[PDB]
């Protein structure tokens, strides 16, 4: 009587179920894993926090209207201000981890719409003005809030076209990214595990993001008559196998 | 033969041969069968 | 191998081609698993699209240009083309940079090849015999400032001597500072507010000073490099969507504004042919 | 002292030639790899993946609206979309499939084309995809449609149908440029019943669509994409 | 092996020189069936009537120019030979032509020379010394505009650099579409009422780009260039009667009107020697 | 770096000479050959179909 | 010794020594011996 | 090679990082004696620092 | 004659290249070695003896 | 394959791999062990 539907996720002191899943995917069929010694290079013995770091936390809530655009978070930005996982970020030199991505959105069988949960490892975005201008650090930073695609262009901020992927490329072939979708009709929930993608075996945590979540309206919502026109969608994320490394005095960063 | 001490200067690879793309087509955690239903 | 097996009717409660894309999977589905086919053959191997392949044919990645002239009274030799640098980068000429973007990191050897031709645009007796000497000048040594600097001695640095109108060729070990040159990076240097983006920041290489080691005739002569480069012993992690906005600048993903709609537009319905 | 004889084709470079040459940077090592999930082999690892395919160009700028294909409820024998199967042009050219089919210049093999339905769950729809084989028209009608390769795709719990364009060829390799020798057929929907929406719900619904290639797939001799080019070279 | 053995009187009701022609086939007769020989050997194989060895030496099948000039003000480089194309076919020049025509359907691969030579046809103080880049570009690649475009990166597309007087050689494999490059076709590319007929329809194989990679000096050089085509790995079939009419089109079959009786007329009777 | 002379001959291009060469397209796969009837290898294989003669050749 | 890889590099091929002239020759049904009659 | 072995918390009455440089040497420390590493290979061979290699260009 | 063909990069002279060369002085006989205390093999041999930093810059 | 009879002509030498800090390092007269006390 399982079905690919029904799941549950344990990790530390928390808890998700979802009653209509579709599967879950692992990216790049790989699941999380600490750092072995043969690839290894800074000589200080990591801290792994185990279960105070390894839980689920829920970002605050967007709201999908028949006008959205799309949202971005950044990771481990996201997570900057998160219980004991945050300070620990500010307090080593150099970090690591994978997550589990829980997006949520449920509504009802008279609902359409459908969301692309997508996990892009390194989404250098552009600058809306063009030629080599920057994207200044803040606006790749924005923490839990993430960008929201139908937000201004702001300056020293990046491009939010959504056809463009924020880079140059069409939001039609995001699909080549490890991805799930939401279609109210079939799902409720996408989840997606990321193990640790990098060109280093460890790195820091404040100046370099190592994926961007991305969730995308791409049917648009279409609620049934007289319902109010929008649904909250709702993201938990999970650090995963976790590891700190360098401790010392506590970054400071920008704004 | 190679002429040269390096390996930087040997001539290219050799094809892979590797090949599997369910890396990319099919990173689910719960294995699908072609054939049984997509959700049970 | 067989590219299709033999396949006839099918009246089944197993029906293959009804799947839920929500999953993010692409099921592996066949003309024989909704057609009846016959058996085929492959009689092919894929052998062209290996990466190496891809990714292991010389493509032009530079052009510059030096001339041979009188330096007297020249404050600027940099500026006189007494000779020129190049700041090492792939994503300056759009052809490779498209083919390597296709992946987020990339690990090679580089193999390069650097032609040399001359011109006379105006009046000269003949085409003078020059020496071009292209220096590998790496991250924190001297800078080269006149044509002819104790930098040229290049007593530690590689250095490669041919002749305008001939070749040369040489090939560099890989040698990214981490375990694969990186094609993205959503980072910065440092956590400075101001800081640059990009990978502008990450993958430095260093110049390459070319200059030609003959002094001057009485004419002037122009010579333009070419310098083509071949990576060898390609590894690429993490395909990615390809470029479909022009580019504007080397090592950022920005594109041009007021750009063209870049799906072309039917000429009819969603219903013509 | 050996005696030597050089041919022709001394001295010249071939960009595509292979053979050794001397390190600039004697004895270096480089940097250990370490392990990254995600290496990619072979360009046909990845064609089969499957990505979105802007069936709806009909928009005058690039939107995600062309994206989807709208489905009206209560219209019977009537046509959802059609397109030819140039795959290295039109709607397929800046997929993922037919943008990696441009670096080559022949290509044979099946395809897979499938729709996912986004409808309400209380709605019902029966919809009829045909693929034609070169040598006819553009079906014209469904009694047209529905005599070349065709799967009644029944809309359902599955979201899901997945239609194969199976090799149908004389030549064993065509062209990725449109070319009319070597033209590979039309695809085409229809209703065979009809969209029926539940109570208390209205509109369009749309259908999304994908394009990735089968195990069956072959591209060969390698070429530059029409789609990139430059006037200067670029800075930092 | 012999060439023919010893053979003496007959006075048979076995007749091996009385046959019907009717029936399509040629009887192998010999001498020996019908007048006395003695035993002789061959003493030879038919080596350099092989296949192979008949379409397997170097033949001109192109010769195009292109000119190095200074571009500046001209609107149209392809019209002004900064460079040209060549839209590879073997059946321009006929000598060549009519040896593979011999057959119907011929596979090999080609090795191919190229000579380039220079002419300065009006005053130069000297020789400049050019090189040529012939880009191999094939059906549905961007097009050279200029002769400096993007096109010449070509990064993906094979291309070889050689200097004018010097010559290239390269080997391209058999790259015909069916199993067997077709030497005449009877169809179409469609059923359309008026598209094309013969085999231009067919065999597509794409240009080549040639141009000088050297900016201009001040005076003029004329490149001309001769491409040359040796089959190699040969296999041919179906034989067919030899061309006896000038050729008119490359890829039709069609001769000249009022063209000129092609068999000699006797200086004489049926009965003169 | 082994010493050579190189002899009289040396760059000339003889249509004739038959030698190996770099491929352009490295990697690339040929159709694969059907069966076809009719295969000629020697031309002194055709040379013994008879074909008529234009013997009265006085027009 | 071929000094490239792919097949196309190689020299000329080497003489067939097939020959084979009756499919051009004597293409004929049923087999016709010389010395009997042509036409029975 | 290993270029770090792995060391936990010292207590001791034996202390690596105390010296007397007057004497001349120059004692080989390394990071386990003053904090607690983890296991680490070198991946290296220092070819390109041998003389013959730093006078041979 | 063996046929041979010259590749890209031929005649030129990299710096970093290490090939054989004819000795000017043929079979000239050298000085024996006698033995010197000091030999170093690696720059890395002599990296980890300590020397004094001028910390105190202020001057 | 050396093409030259001296041993002048042959190329760049193999590395000595032999490394021995020591005689610059520690050139003491009587030895000294890490974590013994430098002066007894
Ligand atoms: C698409 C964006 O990616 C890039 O631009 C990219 C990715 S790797 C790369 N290299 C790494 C290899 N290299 C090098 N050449 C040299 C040439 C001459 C002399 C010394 C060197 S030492 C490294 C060229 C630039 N650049
Ligand atoms: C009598 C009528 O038959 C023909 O004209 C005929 C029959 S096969 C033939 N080829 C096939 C082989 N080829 C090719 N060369 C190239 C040269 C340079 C670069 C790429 C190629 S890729 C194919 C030349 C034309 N043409």
């Amino acid at each position: 009587g399982y079905s690919d539907r029904v799941q549950q996720i344990t990790l530390g002191n928390s808890t998700i179920t979802t009653q209509e899943a579709a599967n879950a995917v692992v990216c790049y069929a790989e699941w999380p894993e600490y750092l072995p010694d043969v690839d290894a290079s800074d000589v200080n013995k990591t801290s792994k926090p185990d279960t105070s770091v390894c839980r689920f936390y829920t970002l605050d809530s967007k709201t999908w209207t028949t006008g959205s655009k799309g949202w971005c978070w950044k990771l481990p930005d996201a997570l900057k201000d998160m219980g004991v996982f945050g300070q620990n970020m500010f307090f080593h030199s150099l970090g690591r981890s994978g997550y589990t991505v829980h997006v949520q959105c449920n509504a009802t069988k008279f609902h359409s719409g459908c969301l692309l949960v997508v996990v892009i490892p390194e989404h250098q975005l552009a600058s809306h003005e063009g030629g080599n201008v920057s994207v200044k650090y803040t606006f790749t930073h924005p923490g839990e809030r993430g960008i929201d695609l139908s937000s201004a262009n702001e300056v020293g901020g990046p491009v939010k076209d959504v056809l463009y992927n924020m880079n140059g490329t069409l939001l039609g072939n995001l699909l080549i990214f490890p991805h799930q979708f939401i279609n109210l009709r079939t799902n409720n929930t996408a989840t997606i595990v990321i193990p640790y993608i990098n060109s280093v075996p460890i790195d820091s945590m404040t100046r370099h993001n190592n994926v961007s979540l991305m969730v995308i309206p791409i049917a648009p919502l279409t609620v049934p008559t007289g319902a109010t026109p929008s649904l909250p969608i709702t993201v938990t994320i999970a650090p995963m196998c976790t590891e700190f490394s360098g401790i010392r005095s506590k970054s400071i960063v920008p704004q | 033969i190679n002429y040269y001490k390096d390996a930087a200067s040997t001539s290219s690879a050799g094809q892979s041969l590797s090949m599997d793309p369910s890396k990319f087509t099919e990173p689910v955690k719960d294995l699908m069968l072609k054939g049984a239903p997509a959700l049970n | 191998t067989v590219a299709s097996i033999s396949s006839g009717p099918k009246h089944t409660q197993k029906v293959p081609i009804l799947t839920a894309n929500e999953t993010g999977a692409t099921m592996p589905v066949l003309p024989s698993d909704s057609i009846e086919t016959r058996t085929t053959y492959m009689h092919f191997n894929g052998s062209e699209t290996d990466v190496e392949c891809f990714l292991g044919r010389a493509a032009c990645v530079h052009v510059t240009e030096i001339q041979n002239k009188d330096a007297t009274g020249i404050d600027n030799h940099r500026e006189a083309k007494l000779f020129n640098d190049w700041k090492i980068n792939l994503s300056s000429l759009v052809q490779l940079r498209k083919k390597l973007e296709l992946f987020t990191y990339v690990r090679f050897d580089s193999e390069y090849t650097i032609l040399a031709t001359a011109s006379q645009p105006d009046s000269a007796n003949y085409s003078s015999n020059l020496v071009v000497q292209a220096m590998y000048v790496p991250p924190g040594a001297p800078n080269p400032k006149e044509w002819d600097d104790y930098t040229w001695q290049s007593a530690s640095n590689p250095s490669v001597f041919f002749k305008v109108g001939d070749t040369s060729r040489f090939s560099v070990p890989y040698v990214g500072l981490a375990s694969a040159y990186n094609c993205f990076y959503d980072g910065y240097s440092h956590d400075d507010a101001e800081t640059q983006y990009g990978i502008t920041v990450l993958n430095h290489m260093g110049s390459m000073a070319f200059r030609i080691v003959n002094e001057h005739d009485e004419h002037k002569t122009l010579v333009k490099i070419r310098v083509y480069h071949r990576a060898k012993h390609v590894e690429a992690w993490i395909p990615r969507a390809p470029r479909a906005l022009p580019y504007t600048s080397i090592g950022r993903t920005n594109y041009p504004k007021n750009t063209e709609p870049v799906i072309k537009k039917r000429k009819g319905d969603i219903k013509s042919y | 002292g050996l005696p030597t004889t050089t041919l022709p084709g001394s001295g010249q470079f071939l960009t595509t030639d292979d053979r050794q040459s001397p390190s600039a940077l004697p004895n270096y090592e480089p940097t250990p790899r370490i392990h990254i999930p995600g290496k990619v082999h072979n360009l046909l690892e990845i064609i089969q993946v499957d990505t979105l395919i802007p069936m709806n160009n009909t928009h005058t700028k690039d939107e995600v609206n062309s994206y989807l294909i709208p489905l009206n409820a209560n219209r019977q024998n009537e046509q959802v979309f059609g397109t030819n199967l140039f795959i290295g042009d039109g709607v397929f050219k800046t997929t993922l499939l037919g943008e990696i089919v441009q670096y080559y210049t022949h290509w044979s093999g099946s395809l897979r084309f499938s729709l996912m339905y986004t409808g309400p769950a209380l709605s019902s729809a029966k919809l009829i995809l045909a693929y034609t084989p070169p040598g006819a028209r553009g079906p014209q009608d469904r009694r047209e449609a529905m005599l070349g390769t065709h799967v009644v795709w029944d809309i359902g719990l599955q979201s899901t149908i997945v239609m194969t364009i199976p090799w149908t060829s004389g030549v064993q390799f065509r062209y990725t440029d449109p070319d009319t020798y070597t033209s590979a057929g039309f695809l085409s929907c229809w209703y065979q019943t009809s969209l029926i929406l539940p109570p208390e719900t209205t509109g369009q619904v749309y259908l999304l669509s994908f394009i990735s290639a089968c195990p069956d797939f072959k591209l060969r001799l390698m070429k530059d994409t029409q789609t990139i080019s430059q006037t200067v070279a670029l800075t930092e």
